[PDB]
RNA sequence: UUUCUCUUUUAUCUU
């Protein structure tokens, strides 16, 4: 998991968590 | 999903988090409310390194414009003491930014923010003969003020610059990343405040402690001495959390590595200098990309290995 | 009418509080109110390593009758008040000296030096600032009053030039808003002693950013240095390095109170001062270990602190505490 | 429409202030709409002034974040820049002695810190269309206040720290983006907040000129000198977060330029309880997103400067 | 808690003030 | 035109790509 | 501040 995809999961991860 | 973020909302997280996972043009600035005219400066270093045996040399990775890092070897197993000295490595073109004396710091820049500040040693050793660590953390320095009196006739007052918290880089932070020196490491800093505010540029500093001030008696466990006016010089303090590096060689060991260092900074150009030609608006609030900035940065790891750069 | 424009270019073209969010309204407006501190940090953008201090004095206390007694809690880390008397029916002059009262734990959070402040911690933000006074005299024994306003006290700096050889020129820290202690506040709260009081401060800025800690500073004037030249009404006075000191200036406005004893008043009581502060650690700190991350954003926690702020009285008698 | 009707009245009031003053019977200027709700003075000075510009000579103008201090100028010889061997002189808002004191160290008498909200200006030519030539040029430069450190030999030997007024320098060339007419069109130019939130700035105590007393030009990195005078007059009581508006008025040799300057100052105090002033204050307008943001946008959208015939 | 009960009727007084959209 | 109005315009063009 | 088409021409985001 190069950084960048490490924080794209996270942004995504979090975006979505946030969609609750 | 990633498209609640504004063109810049998103690049400004990039230059922030992974700019080494992009070829080019990492960010376009930060898009907090201020929308005013800056240059976005694209610092980028790339030092091949060398680890003396049986010392343990110590990095600094420091919010000083123009300055990548700072550092200084110590017998192995110690740390910094007041007896130690840290040199700086520049950025290109430190000169054509700030002058070539104490007091032409503020002549094409007034002002500045940091958007980024990462770093990543990538080991060029053999797998026979390296040995030791890399050890990583995180120091909330600040560039602060000491008042002490003077015995001069008349007696009189004096203010200088003094850093606090610099006793961070006396002993490996709680919370650390520390492995094997072949594999290297990446880590980032971040904003250490509520927001991105401007700092100005500082004039004549060109030591810490300053000429005629004796350490001690400003507080400091250690001294910044940037050297000739003419190649280097501390020109201001980011708001931006120190990264001390620990790199420890064992006796007979051979580290080598090439350090790359990455600074998204944005600065007020004076208009009678040649950088205003590239100024631009600062980009335009993105609240997305603010709040993930701050997610994002707490997160992930103090710091990472080299691979996974 | 025939001379020809000149060319212009480049031309421009339901929601509820979180848990440290509602902790944080606590710490910051009632904190006599709670078993424990409630206390967490404040949910603000800002989410890095932080220490919470939370800082509480009680201090049992005698007015000298004939004297109005000044006490200012100010936003200074480490002292709860700063006090000092003048003859009844005045106020502090260029003759008055303030004198801090240390929270518990000075030293072990900033040495024994006026040079080893920021060994622990490297700067902070206050979150709260509350006081009370609880009057313990007997209903016949005591008389007067306590007065309390608020002052937007700041530590910014003075520039003037000293006849030295050579000649040279003199910046030194100066306390600006100091002057406003010299009159009651038209924002005031005054009321019998005997009935005592609570009152709180609040940021004194749009937000909550952080302050560096201050190495050397024993005494605003500092040494060398004469009251004529810094512009202060009056002198601060933090004593031994190794017991006291100024290690910073909060962005929070100073509370002024002003007991008055008229003569043959016997006026005791206890004073209590609340302070929730948050520190960077150094990571070489023993006091690292107990850190965490300054609570998330909370947009409602961070507009009912304004909103609160504004809609509280002064200050109110210790019966509402 | 339904876009000035999302605004509060004082974030509406806020933006009125800040980008059109003369445009009103009376300044709607209430405070700034931000977090901030403490106790304030709201002061919107004015200065009006009847000025004639000295033909063979190019006068530059000033507008600075210098509470008080409407302007600071300094003329030069024709096609020249301030030089080291320049010195501007403050031109002060009525009143400045009953807010800043008369001595250098009575400058936080009344109020301890400050925060503007706009900084405007305007130049009317009022000369006939047989004698006015020349040009006015405005620009801004993003001037703070830092500070210089550098060595004394004093005995003992010791350091000293002062303050410098950093990107001065911006002053000595017309940047690329600048407004450029001829005088008799005037002009109005407005400044904004260089800073990406409204923070109060503290009131400074003795100071009187940049570089200070016994403080060499050289050793500031100053380009030139910046004298207030006499303390019982005017002084430097703080520099505030707005970039600096530069002007430069060029009138020929045998050229007769009048006009009218007008300066605006929307400031916010953190007034002090004993000062007469404070019987006037009153709390900082609350949050007004939708303001703070159209002030970003309207800032950055209006030109450097406009011909006077459009303020 | 004649202060947190104080500060408690100001958060709903205003959060109902501002919750009549 | 006037100045309010030049600014006016600037809200009013913005705050339609707000809605 | 004004209205669209067209190719642009970069630049991200997605398979
Ligand atoms: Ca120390
Ligand atoms: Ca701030
Ligand atoms: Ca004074
Ligand atoms: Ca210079
Ligand atoms: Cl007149």
């Amino acid at each position: 998991a190069s950084m960048w995809e490490r924080v794209k999961s996270i942004i995504k991860s979090s975006l979505a968590a946030a969609s609750n | 999903a990633l498209t609640r973020l504004s063109q810049p909302g998103l690049a400004f997280l990039k230059c922030a988090f992974a700019p080494p996972d992009f070829n080019t043009d990492p960010g376009k600035g930060i898009p907090d409310r201020f929308e005013g005219k800056v240059v976005s400066r694209k610092d980028v270093l790339n030092q091949s390194i060398s680890f003396t045996a049986g010392q343990d040399t110590f990095i600094l990775i420091a919010p000083t414009p123009g300055v990548a890092y700072w550092s200084a070897s110590v017998p192995a197993g110690t740390f910094p003491t007041s007896a130690t000295t840290f040199n700086p490595v520049n950025y290109p073109g430190f000169t054509s930014m700030f002058g070539t004396t104490s007091t032409s710091r503020s002549d094409q820049v007034s002002s500045f923010r940091y958007a980024s500040m990462n770093v990543g040693i990538y080991p060029t050793s053999n797998l026979m003969q390296f040995a030791g660590s890399i050890t990583v953390w995180k120091c909330p320095v600040k560039l602060s003020t000491v008042q002490f009196p003077v015995a001069t006739d008349p007696a009189t007052s004096s203010l200088v610059h003094t850093l606090v918290g610099l006793d961070g880089v006396l002993a490996v932070g709680p919370d650390n990343f520390s492995e094997s020196f072949i594999k290297g490491v990446f880590s980032q800093s971040a904003c250490n405040e509520p927001d991105f505010e401007f700092n100005d540029i500082l004039e004549g500093i060109q030591t810490l402690p300053p000429a005629n001030v004796s350490l001690g008696s400003t507080g400091q466990p250690f001294t910044m001495d940037s050297g000739a006016e003419a190649t280097s010089g501390v020109v201001g303090w980011g708001n931006m959390d120190t990264i001390v590096i620990r790199v420890s060689a064992p006796e007979g060991a051979v580290n080598s590595a090439i350090l790359k260092a990455w600074s998204c900074i944005e600065y007020r150009p004076n208009p009678n200098a040649m950088l205003y030609q590239f100024g631009h608006d600062s980009p335009p609030l993105d609240e997305v990309a603010l709040q993930e900035y701050r997610t994002v940065a707490r997160s992930l790891p103090v710091a990472v290995i080299a691979a996974q750069n």
